[PDB]
This record gives structure tokens, C-alpha cells and sequence, in this order.
């Protein structure tokens, strides 16, 4: 990566131990963070590795729009990483291992925040549509299954499906994950998995509303 | 059966049992030849998940 080679000469010039001072063990160094979405001041900033997410948002980003209680979800490492809700991001650290403990992973340290005034299903569907557009399509799992997941999410957004399909979608993701050639299939399966795992009630409520209103 | 009462009495006495109760010719008591559409429920393995074929 650009950042790795860019920091290598400064590491050599100032020594390995100086870099190893920051962060935790096996998570040493400083990291560039992009904060985007629903914040007062979206920005890029270099910060110590294992900085808590909350103070990172409240210090450099200016805080979530409408206050911290307005926060709904955060994607800590770009579209590939699964989302996490407010409850776990209250007291989570920002590095590889502590985010893996939160079943997400650091990824590329790209924080995207969403407050309570947005359609999270719409956002995850947009991400799945992006992954559908950007897959090369040489291997059957990524190509076929990612188009299938894109269609299923598009159907979820308006609530046109039934709850028995949600688990099916989960199964579909597990068929894509680990069976493709590269990690794009994994990075398309993970957001669906996180959305389902953390907001199944939202999808179920949307399905009930659609079924009631269409009869 | 459109049989006169005297003939019914004669046949019942000859047989020894009441024939008119259970006749061997079928009448309007049978089911209609045109029926409503059925629905025919699906089997147990018509699930959408946790239905891998290697397990069944
Ligand atoms: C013995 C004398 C014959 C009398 C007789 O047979 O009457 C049958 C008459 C009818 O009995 P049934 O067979 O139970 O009734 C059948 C239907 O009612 C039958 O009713 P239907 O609506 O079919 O009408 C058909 C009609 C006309 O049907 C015909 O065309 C055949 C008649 C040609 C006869 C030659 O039959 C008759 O009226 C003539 C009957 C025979 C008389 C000759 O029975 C009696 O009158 C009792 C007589 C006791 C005998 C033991
Ligand atoms: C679909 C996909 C897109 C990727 N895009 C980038 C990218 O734009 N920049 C990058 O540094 N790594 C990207 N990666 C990860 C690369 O595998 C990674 O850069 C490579 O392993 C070397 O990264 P490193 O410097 O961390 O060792 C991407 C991976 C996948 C699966
Ligand atoms: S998983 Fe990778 S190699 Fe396979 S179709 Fe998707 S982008 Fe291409």
C-alpha cells in the first residue's frame, strides 16, 4: 500500500522501537483515518493506533450530527468491514485485534457513520449494488451470488420479501464467503452479514409494514 | 328406489332384512362430479434455509 511504503523510510530513520511505542502489542504504529458520513467536520487525520472510536469522532470529526445519542451505526474500516451499532462502538478500540473481537476487523480504517435519521437498509443495499457493479465476474460464486444478493437487498429495501428469506440470504452469503478466488466476495458477503446480524428487527418490521399496507 | 310399498314388503319378507335402508343402487347421496379446486400442501423439505441436501 501507499501508506506502508510511505512510512517505511521514516520508520528506518527513527527506528523500529519508536514506531512500536504507539498502539498495543501486535498493533503498533500510527494510522491515517478518514471520517465520513454524518459528522459535523468530516476529515482525514493521523492518530495513534488504538484510539477509542468515540473520542476519535468527538475530537477530530466534531461529533455525530445531532449529538452522540443520535448515532445509529458505524462502519469502521470501509465498505468491506461489517457495520457495528452504538452499543458496541461506545467502548471499542480502533485496531485490528479489538475490532476482530467485535466481529468486524479494522480494514482500511475508513470510518463511515450513520445517525438515526437514515435508512440503514438503503445504505447496505447501495454498498451491495456497488460490489455488484465492481466484481470482475470470472468465478461463479462472486459473480452469480453477488448479483443474487443485490437483487435480494433491492427487494428488502421496499419490504417486498418475507422473513423466511432473511436466513436464506444469510446462507447465500456463507456460500460466497471463502469459496471465491479473491476477497471481493468476502467483502461483499460481510456487509450483508453485519446488517442482518445487527438489525434483523428492522428488516422484519419493514416486511410487516409492506405486507400490511399492500394486503 | 321408486318401488311400491307392497313390493318393498314382499322383498323385505323374502330376504328377511330391510332393503330400503341400504340400497345397492347409487342415488343423489353420492358426491358431485364437479368439485372445487384443491391446494395440496407442500412437503417437509420445502424450506428456504437449513435445508442442505447432504443432510436429507
Ligand atoms: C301381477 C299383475 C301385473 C301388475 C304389475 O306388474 O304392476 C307392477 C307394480 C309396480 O311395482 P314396482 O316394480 O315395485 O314399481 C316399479 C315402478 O313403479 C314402475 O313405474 P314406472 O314409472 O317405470 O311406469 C312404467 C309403466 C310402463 O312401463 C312399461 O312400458 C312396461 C309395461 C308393459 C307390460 C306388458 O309400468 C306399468 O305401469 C305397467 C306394470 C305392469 C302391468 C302390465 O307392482 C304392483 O302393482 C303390485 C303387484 C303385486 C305382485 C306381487
Ligand atoms: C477488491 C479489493 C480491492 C482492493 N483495493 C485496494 C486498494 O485500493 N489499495 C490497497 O492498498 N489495497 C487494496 N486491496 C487489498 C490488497 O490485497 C492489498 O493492497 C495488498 O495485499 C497489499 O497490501 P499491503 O500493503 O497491506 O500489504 C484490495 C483488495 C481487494 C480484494
Ligand atoms: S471474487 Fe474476485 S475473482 Fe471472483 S468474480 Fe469476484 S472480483 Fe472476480
Amino acid at each position: 500500500n501507499v501508506e506502508t511504503v510511505a512510512v517505511s523510510p521514516t520508520i528506518c530513520r527513527r527506528g523500529g522501537a519508536w514506531f512500536a511505542s504507539f498502539g498495543r502489542e501486535r498493533n503498533s504504529g500510527t494510522k491515517l483515518f478518514n471520517i465520513s458520513g454524518h459528522v459535523n467536520h468530516p476529515c482525514t487525520v493521523e492518530e495513534e493506533m488504538s484510539v477509542p472510536l468515540k473520542e476519535l469522532i468527538e475530537k477530530h470529526a466534531g461529533g455525530v450530527i445531532g449529538g452522540w445519542d443520535n448515532l445509529l451505526a458505524v462502519i469502521p474500516g470501509g465498505s468491506s468491514t461489517p457495520l457495528i451499532p452504538k452499543s458496541v462502538c461506545e467502548t471499542v478500540l480502533m485496531d485490528f485485534d479489538a475490532l476482530v473481537q467485535a466481529q468486524t476487523g479494522l480494514g482500511t480504517a475508513a470510518v463511515i457513520v450513520m445517525d438515526r435519521s437514515t435508512d440503514i437498509v438503503k445504505a447496505i443495499a447501495r454498498l451491495i449494488e456497488f460490489y455488484k457493479h465492481e466484481s470482475c465476474g470470472q468465478c461463479t460464486p462472486c459473480r452469480e451470488g453477488v448479483d443474487w444478493m443485490n437483487k435480494v437487498m433491492a427487494r428488502f429495501v421496499k419490504g417486498d420479501a418475507r422473513p423466511a428469506e432473511i436466513d436464506s440470504l444469510w446462507e447465500i452469503s456463507k456460500q460466497i464467503e471463502g469459496h471465491t478466488i479473491c476477497a471481493l466476495g468476502d467483502g461483499a458477503a460481510w456487509p450483508v452479514q453485519g446488517l442482518i446480524r445487527h438489525f434483523r428487527p428492522e428488516l422484519e418490521e419493514r416486511m410487516q409494514q409492506f405486507a400490511l399496507q399492500h394486503q | 328406489a321408486s318401488a311400491t310399498r307392497v313390493i318393498q314388503l314382499l322383498r323385505n319378507w323374502a330376504s328377511g332384512r330391510d332393503l330400503q335402508a341400504k340400497l345397492q343402487l347409487r342415488y343423489q347421496e353420492i358426491s358431485k362430479r364437479t368439485q372445487p379446486p384443491p391446494k395440496l400442501p407442500v412437503g417437509p423439505s420445502h424450506k428456504l434455509s437449513n435445508n442442505y441436501y447432504c443432510t436429507r
